């Protein structure tokens, strides 16, 4: 009923754990926050910002229409201030 | 030999068993789950479906999804380093590259997982009836997420990984395939619904035919983890159902195999039906019915009623559900009943 | 012809039900 | 005192079955939670309440309960003074501390058992005399309460009557129906379409009157149970244990929960459409009205208009000949309402009144109730499932009905569960089949 | 016993725990984006 | 005779009957026999029914052009609504069959009997000295029949809107429901499939695990089932070997070792899930529908950015716009 | 793709003169439009009379012209039929009938202008959607 690993109960209870994780856990959180709040996430995944779905006048959708020249076609969609 | 030493290490009894299978399972399984959780929050479906599909855009747990690639892509594998994305990651995301990522990876993850079942069973020295059972969920994933779109025009018509994105996959199959009218599908639900019955009825039967092996009311503690006597009266259970239902089990070994057969057989039947929907070889109509309905304007069944619902589904959904077709349906051509 | 076919199978299932319940194999205890 | 050697943690409250003292603490602490909610919620509702705006458009379910009793409202359900709402809220909220106090006390300080610290309050589940006596007590307390309503209605102000002659207004009932033939007649009414059983009450005279009867009958049976014991049949039929008694009361609440669901959904009188929303039928009726009103002004003869099916676009006949509204609204021809009745004749909707007696207040009433049907989504988006986000609204009649059905149902399960255990507890096998003496093994084989 | 620290379990746990909170932090920030 | 009535009560309650006709049985057996007989006759030979009360008869019987898949017993007319419509309420049987008379006779008899069927599932458990609560598990499928045949009609104000008694008729009930209530986007329904998927899952889980960990007592060319005799003392499978395997499949503490904790979970999950799905239909019977995320996410200018929820709405519109063609005369469907 | 003041420029009166609303006014109008209009005029339609919508074109061919701030505002005080040959304040929400329509009691001239502006700005943004019904959903 037991193996080499240190019983979670002990670790989650050990003061040393929290001394570590009161730093680590919030760190990742603030990191993830900055990833979004700095608009970096938008560029990493090409996700459009609220003002970047259409052009001002245009009401059409930037649908990719061919596989091989898709990447080129996509960049062309960003051109029209989209 | 290094091999047997590598073996030794892998097959070591840890908290989370690795094993040879683990070399295939864990990488894929993690990337599959990761790819979804990634796209779910960050990646969009604008350039592929004209849809918002991430938390970053404002979608919630229900409306989020990792949408299929464009219809332009075809059945392209959409490799990160392929002709489409051309090594680019951002482009890859915007072309729905994460879908083929989740799909293909997850697929092998399901392979590794069944392999794990096989490998672990062998070691423990138990029968692999856990691996045989797991074949049904495989067939479904294979038939639905791979075989089906492979029969259609592209990956675009595969079910997108997401809650709402699956609901439309249901409504689509109704509208276009009349999927509910398919015999293979009927067997499907018959297995799942009947399987969810066996699960319920057997558990309740056992808990309420138990022997008294303790002095407390909470009889949970009063169980012997080390086999010995049967914890519940199989004989009493027999006489019970034999008098309320007329029929009853009397062979635990059959009763449990039956609990394996029913739901596994069901999912397999539902798979075959989907395999037929790939070639669009659906069970849409009854020729005898249509012929009378044409000649006779007063002939109406619940079957005729349903088809009218399908026509409505197809007409009103197709435009925004199939952007690549550039559909334009004038108000006057839209099929409508009275008032509504 | 079709109606006849549908009722027939149905009638056969009900017949089976009968035999299944009242003409089953007697469930014998221990010494089986 | 009580631990694992009694029940499991997840069945903890069952360790108190034989601890009268602590078991009293629970019921008193619990009763505080009910008063607490009623109080704190009322103040919550009032804090958001907007006077010059319909109550049903504000997610109110307590303030309209007060409004019905003739408090802070006037002509047409117009909100006059918000003070009675504030009072009812704060008074409750206060009493919750008092109850909560005793609750906490009896459960962790006071006597763990009562039988010794007071033989009057101490009790035995199998003591058929004490049980019917304690029951007799509550049977009176509830009885006086029923008269508390009668008093408010006849003396201390009255109730909101939507059927008010000059139009919906607070009225003092000074003529309660006391005729038993009429009163108890309701119980002999069908529960289906038309004859609506208890829910079919359509005037406050019966409401007040009925409560007079209940009030007396309740106290009467209260005294009866004080001064008696269960008979012969009464003892050989029921199961006498702490759990059994619970079960009996569980199914009782379940049944009342179902009745309440239909009441808030169908009844117009004791659930005013002015404070609550328009009832389901009322809203569909209003649409028929609205467009009958419109098209007629365009010069259409509603009487002879032929719909697609050839049934009657605006007006048709009921299965018994009465003139009713057309369309799918044919199912709600059993609807009665203040705004609609003046158009009704001895044979149903009168074509002459319809043609030139339509009043403006009726037209906008029909328009109002039509655009406020009890249709909405879980996330509170008024309309059909295909509607667009804009109108944040879900009729109070919808909230109440659905909530109280889930509760009512689960209580019917709670019933089955606790009644099934009690029968097994009494006879003594609620803990498993006797390995030695297995009953089934002593019965002949049916095979 | 003298338990170790870094183990295979430790690795596994972190492969899920570390990204999770990073995502939970990311999503939490999204609740304030507008237009 | 010890006493006629006393003997009567002893025969009914007798546990020596091939089929336990209980006290609930005294109501069950007649009601169910009436239900089934009328059904069988209707499904085969019943004439078309004006379900929507718009004088537009829908034939759902075999003899009238239907097959098993299409055939159904058509709900009572919408002109009747929630009114009670017994045979003795009609000028003739011809009128009774036209207005969907049989439907009420069936559903009422069924729901009554099916309720007593639950009541009987307690009684026999009582007479045999076994624990009850089996009927409590049967309360979930029963509460669904109630929700579908009685609760939804009450809420909607007509029995014509109750689920038809047939295959294709059942499909119609769903498609239309989805349109008007968007059931797929409702939590209770989602919990329903969770119990149902999970059920079939767990049913396969348990089934496989047990049958795979059977103690060897059979030949190589002999059915592994014969390795069990009806009325055994000891267990027929190694539950400790089962836990050993499944414990390694995921991880030890995520595996059951208590057979009683197992079968409880095996029973609890589907029953609870179906309970909610039953409450779903009963809740949406008062038009408290699923989540409405139509036109939720919009861009910086105000343009509507569609989601899958919007794609669902289009499909729903098609159903709405097309269902019950000639039944509607007014813009809003509020009935 | 944003709500520019170029978009928030709607006709003030019949004589061509225009007015430019602010993002504060828009939001305020939009909120007020939900408060006292959405009930019947959700998405620019009219539930109690589908024959007349809130399309700019429809408001233009009205009598008097209601396709400008002044027009709509007048309507919100003294509403008429499409030909204007009949006052309908008794069965339609308005200032001179706030006793009958309590929602209109709070509403001040600032609110009226905001609501009026909203009706003119929405079609500029939504387009065909604003006018049509379920078809364009
Ligand atoms: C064992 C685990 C495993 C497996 C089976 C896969 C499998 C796959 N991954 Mg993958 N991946 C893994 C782990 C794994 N991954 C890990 C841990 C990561 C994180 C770094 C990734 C990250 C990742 C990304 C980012 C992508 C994939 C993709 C893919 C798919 C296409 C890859 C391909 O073309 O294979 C190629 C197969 C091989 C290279 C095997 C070759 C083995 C031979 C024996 C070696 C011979 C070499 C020699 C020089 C040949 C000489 C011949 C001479 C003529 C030149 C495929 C399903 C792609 C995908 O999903 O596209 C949609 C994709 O874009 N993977
Ligand atoms: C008047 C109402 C009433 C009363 C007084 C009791 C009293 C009792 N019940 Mg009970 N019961 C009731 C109604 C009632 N029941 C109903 C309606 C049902 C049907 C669901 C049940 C089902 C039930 C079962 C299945 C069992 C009991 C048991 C018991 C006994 C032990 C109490 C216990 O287990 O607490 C423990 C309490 C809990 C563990 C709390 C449960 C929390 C619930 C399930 C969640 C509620 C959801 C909530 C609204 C959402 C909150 C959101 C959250 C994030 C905060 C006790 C005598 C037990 C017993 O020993 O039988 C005799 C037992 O096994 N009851
Ligand atoms: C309505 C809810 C309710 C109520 C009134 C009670 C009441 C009670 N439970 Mg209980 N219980 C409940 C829900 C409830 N339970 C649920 C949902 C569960 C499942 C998780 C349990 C599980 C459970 C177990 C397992 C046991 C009890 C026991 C008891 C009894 C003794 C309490 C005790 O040990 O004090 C201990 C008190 C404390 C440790 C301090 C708690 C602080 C107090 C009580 C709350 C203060 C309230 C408020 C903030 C103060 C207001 C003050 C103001 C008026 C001035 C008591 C009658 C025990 C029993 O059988 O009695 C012998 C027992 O063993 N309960
Ligand atoms: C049970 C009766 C009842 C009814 C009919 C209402 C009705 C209402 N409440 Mg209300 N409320 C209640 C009890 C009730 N409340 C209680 C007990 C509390 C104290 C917590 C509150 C606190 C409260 C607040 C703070 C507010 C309301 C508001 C409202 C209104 C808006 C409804 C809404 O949006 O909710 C939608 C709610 C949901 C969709 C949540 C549904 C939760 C379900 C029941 C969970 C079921 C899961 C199940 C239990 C899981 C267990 C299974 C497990 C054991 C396996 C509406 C009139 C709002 C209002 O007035 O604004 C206009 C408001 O702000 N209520
Ligand atoms: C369900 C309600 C209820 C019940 C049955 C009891 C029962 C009991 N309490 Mg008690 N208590 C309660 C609520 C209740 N309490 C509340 C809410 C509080 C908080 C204020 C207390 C605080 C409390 C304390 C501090 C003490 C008790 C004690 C006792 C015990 C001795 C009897 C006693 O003190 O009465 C004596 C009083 C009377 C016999 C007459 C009281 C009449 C009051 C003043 C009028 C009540 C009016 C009522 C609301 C309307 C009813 C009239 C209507 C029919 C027309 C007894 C078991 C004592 C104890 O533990 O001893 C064993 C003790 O020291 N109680
Ligand atoms: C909720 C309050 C309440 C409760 C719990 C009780 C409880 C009890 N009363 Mg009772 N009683 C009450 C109020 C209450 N009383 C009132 C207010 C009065 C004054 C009218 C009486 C007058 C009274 C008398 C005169 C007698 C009792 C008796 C009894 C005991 C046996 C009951 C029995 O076997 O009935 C079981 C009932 C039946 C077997 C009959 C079933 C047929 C029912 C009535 C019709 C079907 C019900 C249906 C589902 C509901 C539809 C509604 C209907 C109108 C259509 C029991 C302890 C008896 C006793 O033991 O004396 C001490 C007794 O002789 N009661
Ligand atoms: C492939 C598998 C990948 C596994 C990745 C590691 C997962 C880490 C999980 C640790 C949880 C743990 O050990 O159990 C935490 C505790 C077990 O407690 C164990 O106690 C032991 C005593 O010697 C030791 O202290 C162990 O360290 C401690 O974990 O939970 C259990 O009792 C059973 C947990 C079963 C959880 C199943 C998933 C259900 C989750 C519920 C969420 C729904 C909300
Ligand atoms: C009230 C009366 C209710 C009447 C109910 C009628 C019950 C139907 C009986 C079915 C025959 C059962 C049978 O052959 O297996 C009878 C056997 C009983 O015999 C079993 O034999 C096995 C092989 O040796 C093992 O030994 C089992 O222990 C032993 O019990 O039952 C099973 O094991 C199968 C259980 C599943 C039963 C099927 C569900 C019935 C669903 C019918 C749906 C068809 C509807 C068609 C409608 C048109
Ligand atoms: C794609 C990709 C990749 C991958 C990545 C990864 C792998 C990631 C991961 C990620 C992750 C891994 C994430 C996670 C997340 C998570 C989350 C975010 C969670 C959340 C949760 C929640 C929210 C919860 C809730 C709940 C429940 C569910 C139950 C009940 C209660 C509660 C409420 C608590 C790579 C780079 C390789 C390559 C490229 C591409
Ligand atoms: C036993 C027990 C329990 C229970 C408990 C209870 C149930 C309690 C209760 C309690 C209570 C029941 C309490 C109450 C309280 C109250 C109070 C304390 C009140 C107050 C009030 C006030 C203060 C008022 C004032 C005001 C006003 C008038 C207005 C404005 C604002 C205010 C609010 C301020 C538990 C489960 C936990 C555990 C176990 C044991
Ligand atoms: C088992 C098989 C697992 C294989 C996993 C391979 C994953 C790495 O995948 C690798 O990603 C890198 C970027 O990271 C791509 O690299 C691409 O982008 C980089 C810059 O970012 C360019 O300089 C490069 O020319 C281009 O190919 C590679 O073309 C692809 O091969
Ligand atoms: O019936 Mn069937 O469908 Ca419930 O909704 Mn209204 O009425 Mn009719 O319309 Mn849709
Ligand atoms: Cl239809
Ligand atoms: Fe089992």
């Amino acid at each position: 009923g037991t193996t080499g690993e240190r019983p979670f109960s002990d670790i989650i209870t050990s003061v040393r754990y929290w001394v570590i994780h009161s730093i680590t856990i919030p760190a990742l959180f603030i990191a993830g926050w900055l990833f979004v709040s700095t608009g970096l996430a938008y560029d990493v995944f090409g996700t459009p910002r609220p003002d970047s779905y259409y052009a001002q006048e245009q009401r059409s959708i930037p649908l990719v229409t061919d596989r091989f020249e898709a990447k080129q076609q996509v960049e062309t969609f960003l051109e029209q201030l989209k | 030999g290094w091999f047997d030493i590598l073996d030794d290490w892998l097959k070591r009894d840890r908290f989370v068993f690795v094993g040879w299978s683990g070399i295939l399972l864990f990488p894929c399984a993690y990337l599959a789950l990761g790819g979804w959780l990634t796209g779910t929050t960050f990646v969009t479906s604008w350039y592929t479906h004209g849809l918002a599909s991430s938390y970053l855009e404002g979608c919630n747990f229900l409306t989020v999804a990792v949408s299929t690639p464009a219809n332009s892509m075809g059945h392209s594998l959409l490799l990160l380093w392929g002709p489409e994305a051309q090594g680019d990651f951002t482009r890859w995301c915007q072309l729905g590259g994460l879908w083929t990522f989740i799909a293909l990876h997850g697929a092998f993850g399901l392979i590794g997982f069944m392999l794990r079942q096989f490998e672990i069973a062998r070691l423990v020295g138990v029968r692999p009836y856990n691996a045989i059972a797991f074949s049904a969920p495989i067939a479904v994933f294979v038939s639905v997420f791979l075989i089906y779109p492979l029969g259609q025009s592209s990956w675009f018509f595969a079910p997108s990984f997401g809650v709402a994105a699956i609901f439309r996959f249901l409504l689509f199959f109704q509208g276009f395939h009349n999927w509910t009218l398919n015999p293979f599908h009927m067997m499907g639900v018959a297995g799942v619904l009947g399987g969810a019955l066996l699960c319920a009825i057997h558990g309740a039967t056992v808990e309420n035919t138990l022997f008294q092996d303790g002095e407390g009311a909470s009889t949970f503690r009063a169980f012997n983890p080390t086999q010995a006597e049967e914890t519940y009266s199989m004989v009493t259970a027999n006489r019970f159902w034999s008098q309320i239902f007329g029929i009853a089990f009397s062979n635990k070994r059959w009763l449990h195999f039956f609990m394996l057969f029913v739901p596994v057989t069901g999912l397999w039947m539902s798979a075959i039906g989907v395999v037929g929907l790939a070639l669009n070889l659906r069970s849409y109509d009854f020729i005898s019915q249509e012929i009378r309905a044409a000649e006779d304007p007063e002939f109406e069944t619940f079957y005729t009623k349903n088809l009218l619902l399908n026509e409505g589904i197809r007409a009103w959904m197709a435009p925004q559900d199939q952007p690549h077709e550039n559909f334009v349906f004038p108000e006057e051509v839209l099929p409508r009943g009275n008032a509504l | 012809m079709e109606t006849i076919t549908y009722v027939f199978i149905f009638a056969c299932i009900i017949a089976l039900f009968f035999f299944a319940i009242f003409f089953r194999e007697p469930p014998r205890i221990t010494k089986k | 005192d009580q631990e694992s050697s009694g029940f499991a943690w997840w069945a903890g409250n069952a360790r108190l079955i034989n601890l009268s003292g602590k078991l009293l603490g629970a019921h008193v602490a619990h009763a505080g939670l009910i008063v607490f909610w009623a109080g704190a919620m009322t103040l919550f509702e009032l804090a958001h309440f907007i006077p010059e705006k319909p109550m049903y458009e504000q997610g109110l379910i307590l303030i309209p309960h007060i409004a019905t009793l003739g408090w802070g409202v006037g002509p047409g359900g117009e909100v006059v003074d918000t003070f009675p709402f504030f009072v009812v809220g704060v008074v409750h909220l206060i009493s919750s501390a008092v109850l909560g106090f005793g609750g906490v006390y009896h459960a962790i300080r006071g006597p763990e058992t009562l039988e010794e610290y007071s033989s009057f309050f101490g009790y035995d589940w199998k003591d058929k005399n004490k049980m019917t006596t304690i029951l007799g007590f509550h049977l009176i307390v509830l009885g006086i309460g029923a008269l508390l309503l009668v008093a408010k209605a006849m003396f201390f102000g009255g109730l909101y009557d939507t059927w008010a002659p000059g139009g919906g207004d607070v009225r003092v009932i000074t003529n309660p129906t006391l005729d038993p033939r009429v009163i108890f007649g309701y119980l002999l009414k069908s529960p289906f379409g038309g004859e609506g059983w208890i829910v079919s009450v359509n005037n406050l005279e019966d409401v007040v009157g009925g409560h007079i009867w209940i009030g007396l009958i309740c106290i009467a049976g209260g005294i009866w149970h004080i001064l008696t014991t269960p008979f012969g049949w009464a003892r050989r039929a029921f199961i006498w244990s702490g759990e059994a008694y619970l079960s009996y009361s569980l199914g009782a609440l379940s049944m009342m929960g179902f009745i309440a669901t239909c009441f808030v959904w169908f009844n117009n009188t004791v659930y005013p459409s002015e404070f609550y929303g328009p009832t389901g039928p009322e809203a569909s009726q209003a649409q028929a009205m609205t467009f009958l009103i419109r098209d007629q002004k365009l010069g259409a003869n509603v009487g002879s208009a032929q719909g697609p099916t050839g049934l009657g676009k605006y007006l048709m006949r009921s299965p018994t000949g009465e003139i009713i509204f057309g369309g799918e609204t044919m199912r709600f021809w059993d609807f009665r309402g203040p705004w609609l009745e003046p158009l009704r004749g001895p044979n149903g909707l009168d074509l002459n009144k319809i043609k030139n007696d339509i009043q403006p207040w009726q037209e906008r009433r029909a328009a109002e109730y039509m655009t406020h049907a009890p249709l909405g989504s879980l996330n509170s988006v008024g309309g059909v499932a295909t509607e667009i986000n804009s109108v944040n609204f879900v009729s109070p009649r919808s909230w109440l009905a659905t909530s109280h059905f889930v509760l009512a149902f689960f209580f019917l399960v709670g019933h089955l569960w606790h009644a099934g255990r009690a029968r097994a507890a009494a006879a003594g096998f609620e803990k498993g089949i006797d390995r030695e003496s297995e009953p089934v093994l002593s019965m002949p084989s049916l095979d | 016993v003298s338990y170790p620290i870094f183990t295979v379990r430790w690795v596994a746990v972190h492969t899920l725990a570390v990204p999770t909170i990073f995502f939970l932090g990311a999503i939490a920030a999204m609740q304030f984006i507008q237009r | 005779s010890a006493n006629l009535w006393e003997r009567f009560c002893n025969w009914v309650t007798s546990t020596d009957n091939r089929l336990y006709v209980g006290w609930f049985g005294v109501i069950m057996i007649p009601t169910l026999l009436a239900a089934t007989i009328c059904f069988v006759i209707a499904f085969i030979a019943a004439p078309p029914v004006d379900i929507d009360g718009i004088r537009e008869p829908v034939s759902g019987s075999l003899l009238y052009g239907n097959n098993i898949i299409t055939g159904a017993v058509v709900p009572s007319s919408n002109a009747i609504g929630l009114h009670f419509y017994p045979i003795w309420e009609a000028a003739s049987l011809d009128e009774w069959l036209y207005n969907g008379g049989p439907y009420q006779l069936i559903i009422f008899h069924f729901l009554l009997g099916a309720s007593c069927y639950m009541g009987r599932q307690w009684e026999l458990s009582y007479r045999l000295g076994m624990r009850p609560w089996i009927c409590v598990a049967y309360s979930a499928p029963l509460a669904s029949a109630f929700a579908v045949f009685l609760i939804y009609p009450i809420g909607q104000g007509s029995f014509s809107d109750g689920m038809p008694l047939g295959i294709s008729g059942t499909f119609n009930f769903m498609i239309v429901f989805q349109a008007e209530h968007n059931i797929l986007m409702h939590p209770f329904h989602q919990l329903g499939v969770a119990g149902v998927f999970g059920g079939a899952l767990f049913c396969a889980m348990h089934g496989s695990l047990v049958t795979s960990s059977l103690i060897r007592e059979t030949t190589e060319t002999e059915s592994a089932n014969y390795g069990y005799k009806f009325g055994q003392e000891e267990e027929t499978y190694n539950i400790v070997a089962a836990h050993g395997y499944f414990g390694r499949l995921i991880f030890q503490y995520a595996s059951f070792n208590n057979s009683r904790s197992l079968h409880f979970f095996l029973a609890a999950w589907p029953v609870v899930g179906v309970w909610f799905t039953a409450l779903g239909i009963s809740t949406m019977a008062f038009n408290l529908n699923g989540f409405n995320f139509n036109h939720s996410v919009i861009d910086a200018k105000g343009n509507v950015i569609n989601t899958w929820a919007d794609i669902i709405n289009r499909a729903n519109l098609g159903m709405e716009v097309m269902h019950e063609r000639n039944a509607h005369n007014f813009p809003l469907d509020l009935a | 793709a944003e709500l520019t003041p170029e978009v928030l420029t709607v006709p003030l009166n019949s004589e061509g003169k225009t007015i430019t609303l602010t993002e504060k006014q828009y939001l305020e109008g939009k909120r007020l439009f939900q408060y006292a209009c959405a009930s019947c005029h959700v998405g620019g339609i009219t539930k109690t009379n589908p024959s007349l919508d809130l399309r700019t074109e429809t408001l233009a061919l009205a009598t008097p012209p209601r396709d400008n701030i002044e027009g709509l505002v007048d309507y919100m005080k003294n509403p008429t039929t499409y030909d204007g040959e009949q006052e309908i304040a008794e069965v339609h929400p308005s200032l001179r009938s706030a006793d009958i329509f309590p929602k209109m009691r709070n509403l001040t001239e600032k609110d009226l202008v905001a609501i009026a502006g909203h009706i003119l700005v929405e079609p500029k943004i939504l387009g065909d959607k604003w006018g049509g019904g379920k078809v364009y959903y």
